[PDB]
């Protein structure tokens, strides 16, 4: 809205990373203090610094807050293993008559080397045919990272309806697994000759096909 | 020109000044509560003047009328014109004996 | 101190949602109380703050007279009422704290925060879940490892947990997350890896625990005979 | 219903210091500007002080005014009375679109 | 509010004929448009009818020393008026608050948002409504059926800043009357021409 933030910033583990926040002349440039918060994906945000002059208890001295007139800046020294969150600008807005937050910046560069995927295709069982639906699942497992595109074909034309893709989660051995469903009906399930899932990972494409008859 | 105001102020002999009303060069008009519905003041820019019309005048209306330039509306008057004498009495003008 | 909140809560599009903000210990009946909402996809917003001392409501101009917040002094708690839910309520609320100070800035800082309340509303409300067992075939198994499991469909609401033989299986279990569909339907998967020598002497059964709907379906898994 | 209360008769020998009051009834005296006018009889009134502390260019410095908002009174102080100072004094107010004199 | 990178005319701020009061020291009210400043500072808050006389430099009270102090070098320009038909309602409108108790004085042009309970005695209270402790923020008594000395008044102060910076927000050159068919002097952006 009134506060704009960059989408992402790049940095190195050991150099200074500085973020710039720009607002208007009635909320941040008017004279109000600013407050910075960290939005960890899974835990409630806490206070990092208030007023850019005092250090709250339990917060390291590594964070520095300054206000260069209309714009406020935050500087850090070194990237540890907990900066995988979002930074927001919070200041009192007189026009909104309340508190307004910023956009949010993501702090990550790269942590995902390559691996070899493997897929499996399982046709629906006999009890699923009487439910007036056809759920086609092609599971993908033992792959890294979790960025796999899913395409469905029926050996004559691609299927662009009912295609879904689930987000992958970390396995026990630091890998990823995912599944892809396809909503259909048993009326046209037997008419088609075969069904298959097609995926592509870093140029490696594998295909598995099942036969209902 | 100048964006100022005009007003009429009357003063009875031996009494304090009384504010009648104020006008702008547009149609904005404001009158005293004691003199409501009796003051009709108009401005004609072509002749470079302004006139006031007073209705239902009585014998208590004998006062010295002043027109003053109002440089600040809720403020003082920079200049005051000379006061004309207005007398309300009798029914006809007659010669002396 | 620490503020504890309730868990996830799902209603229909057009009801009034009822959550609570509990406080443990003290320092709740002296300082201002506000609410913070975070939405995935956009920034954070501030709906308003309520002082518990004088009981005076202070909202923002961006929100109309539809939400109301009340405060309680006997049990040191706050209730949040919000009716006429629309399609973009899939977010999380926070019960925060305000601590004023003195200075040229005099900005409201939020040092103390709540836990979080995951309020999601959509179509396809709570119904009876359907679970379909999955069995391997002759072509699917080529070595000594077979892939099989149970597929769960049309379940509401989240979260739903899956137990294998009442927790008797720990190695080789994998749980898949849910996904939005066109009708707002969710679906998960759960498969295990077992040696093929145990497919004829030990049976695999899936137990589905679904607390908000209070259902527990128990379905047997058998290998296919034709393939 | 705001009226300015002003002393009718004030007498003082030349060379001394005298104060002239102007008390408002309903509205506070510090709300609106108060203007004092010194009018010779048989002559048009002339502004003698304004803005409650500001003197016009031309009048002597002795015409000084003060405001006592607690007592709802406007005070005009005259020091060193002279012969030409024998004139009528009126205090002006504005209220709300209705100019009220003293 | 901060006014920057703008141009405005104060003539339209005066011909409203609706302000119950208007006070403005530090400059003559008739010669503030032509004089140029750097920054214009405006603050907006509500006040009762009996406290509008308190917004002045050189007195001590309950609101002018605990919420907004007025310094001696005050070139501000305050406007207040009555809008009781919108900011007040039946049943008791208590939305706006005020501070009554403070530990000590405060520097002018400073905002105090401290909600800590003021302690009168020599013992701590740990945030309780007991003895020797009172909450400094208190409610209003606004009501649309009151008289004239306790109605909600919308009071604002417009102050000017004078620094080593060029003029940013100031009155432009005024539009004078147009005259024709006479030997006059004019200058329309490129020449100082004299003629009819």
């Amino acid at each position: 809205s009134v506060l704009t933030q960059p989408p992402s910033v790049s940095g190195a583990p050991g150099q200074r990373v500085t973020i710039s926040c720009t607002g208007s002349s009635s909320n941040i440039g008017a004279g109000y203090d600013v407050h910075w918060y960290q939005q960890l994906p899974g835990t409630a945000p806490k206070l990092l610094i208030y007023g850019n002059s005092n250090r709250p208890s339990g917060v390291p001295d590594r964070f520095s807050g300054s206000k260069s007139g209309t714009s406020a800046s935050l500087a850090i020294t070194g990237l540890q293993a907990e900066d995988e969150a979002d930074y927001y600008c919070q200041s009192y807005d007189s026009s909104l008559s309340g508190s307004v937050f910023g956009g949010g910046t993501k702090l990550t560069v790269l942590g995902q080397p390559k691996a070899a995927p493997s897929v499996t295709l399982f046709p629906p069982s006999s009890e699923e045919l009487q439910a007036n639906k056809a759920t086609l699942v092609c599971l993908i497992s033992d792959f890294y990272p979790g960025a796999v595109t899913v395409a469905w074909k029926a050996d004559s034309s691609p299927v662009k309806a009912g295609v879904e893709t689930t987000t992958p989660s970390k396995q026990s051995n630091n890998k990823y697994a995912a599944s892809s469903y396809l909503s259909l009906t048993p009326e046209q399930w037997k008419s088609h000759r075969s069904y298959s899932c097609q995926v592509t990972h870093e140029g490696s494409t594998v295909e598995k096909t099942v036969a209902p008859t | 020109s100048g964006g100022y105001f005009w007003s009429w102020i009357r003063q009875p002999p031996g009494k304090g000044l009384e504010w009648i009303g104020c006008i702008y060069y547009s149609g904005s008009t404001n009158y005293n509560p004691s003199l409501k519905s009796r003051v009709t003041i108009s401005v004609d820019t072509s002749k470079d003047q302004f006139s006031l019309k007073l209705s239902s005048v009585t014998a208590a209306d004998t006062a010295v009328y002043y027109c003053a330039r109002q440089l600040w509306l809720r403020g003082r008057f920079d200049y005051w014109g000379q006061g004309t004498l207005v007398t309300v009495s009798s029914a006809s003008t007659k010669g002396p004996s | 101190v620490q503020l504890v909140e309730s868990g996830a809560e799902v209603k229909k599009p057009g009801s009034s949602v009822k959550v609570s903000c509990k406080a443990s210990g003290g320092t709740f009946s002296s300082y201002a109380i506000s609410w913070v909402r975070q939405a995935p996809g956009q920034g954070l917003e501030w709906m308003g703050g309520i002082i518990p001392i004088l009981g005076i409501a202070n909202y923002a101009q961006k929100f109309q007279g539809r939400v109301t917040i009340t405060a309680d002094k006997s049990t040191s708690t706050a209730y949040m009422e919000l009716s006429s839910l629309r399609s973009e309520d899939t977010a999380v609320y926070y019960c925060a704290r305000e601590n004023g100070y003195s200075g040229y800035g005099a900005a409201a800082n939020f040092d103390l925060w709540g836990r979080g309340t995951l309020v999601t509303v959509s179509s396809a409300s709570t119904k009876g879940p359907s679970v379909f067992p999955l069995a391997p075939s002759s072509k699917s198994t080529s070595g000594g490892t077979a892939a099989l499991g149970c597929l769960v469909k049309d379940y509401f609401p989240e979260p739903v947990t899956v137990s294998w033989n009442s927790g008797a299986l720990t190695s080789g279990v994998h749980t898949f997350p849910a996904v939005l569909q066109s009708s707002g339907l969710y679906s998960l998967s759960s498969v295990v890896t077992v040696p093929s020598s145990s497919l004829g002497t030990q049976t695999y059964i899936c137990n589905v625990n679904h607390k908000p709907s209070n259902t527990k379906v128990d379905k047997k898994v058998e290998p296919k005979s034709c393939d | 219903n705001f009226m300015l209360t002003q002393p009718h008769s004030v007498s003082e020998s030349p060379g001394k210091t005298v104060t002239i009051s102007c008390t408002g009834s309903s509205g506070s005296i510090a709300s609106n500007y108060v203007q004092w006018y010194q009018q010779r009889p048989g002559s048009a009134p002339t502004t003698v002080i304004y803005e409650d502390n500001q003197r016009p260019s031309g009048v002597p410095d002795r015409f000084s005014g003060s405001i006592d908002s607690s007592s709802n009174s406007a005070s005009l102080t005259i020091s060193g009375l002279k012969t030409e100072d024998e004139a009528d004094y009126y205090c002006q107010s504005y209220d709300s679109s209705n100019v009220v004199f003293g | 509010k901060r006014i920057s990178n703008c141009v405005a005319d104060y003539s339209v701020l005066y011909n409203s004929a609706s302000f119950s009061t208007f006070k403005c020291y530090g400059v003559s009210p008739t010669k503030l448009n032509d004089l140029c400043f750097t920054n214009v500072y405006a603050d907006s808050f509500v006040i009762r009818g009996d406290e509008v006389r308190q917004i002045a430099p050189g007195q001590t009270g309950k609101i002018a020393d605990y919420n907004y102090k007025l310094p001696d070098d005050f070139t501000g320009c305050v406007i207040a008026w009555n809008s009781n038909n919108l900011d007040s309602k039946v049943g008791g409108n208590y939305n706006y608050l005020y501070r009554l108790f403070r530990k000590s004085n405060l520097k002018p042009f400073e905002r105090d948002i401290s909600t800590e309970i003021y302690q009168a005695g020599s013992t701590p209270c740990n945030g309780v409504e007991g003895f020797n402790c009172y909450f400094p923020l208190q409610s209003y008594g606004f009501q649309p059926t009151n008289g004239v000395g306790y109605q909600p008044y919308r009071v604002v102060v417009l102050s000017f800043e004078l620094l080593h910076a060029p003029a940013t927000v100031c009155g432009p050159k005024k539009s004078t009357n147009l005259v024709k068919n006479k030997c006059v002097n004019f200058n329309f952006n490129g020449l100082t021409g004299t003629g009819v």
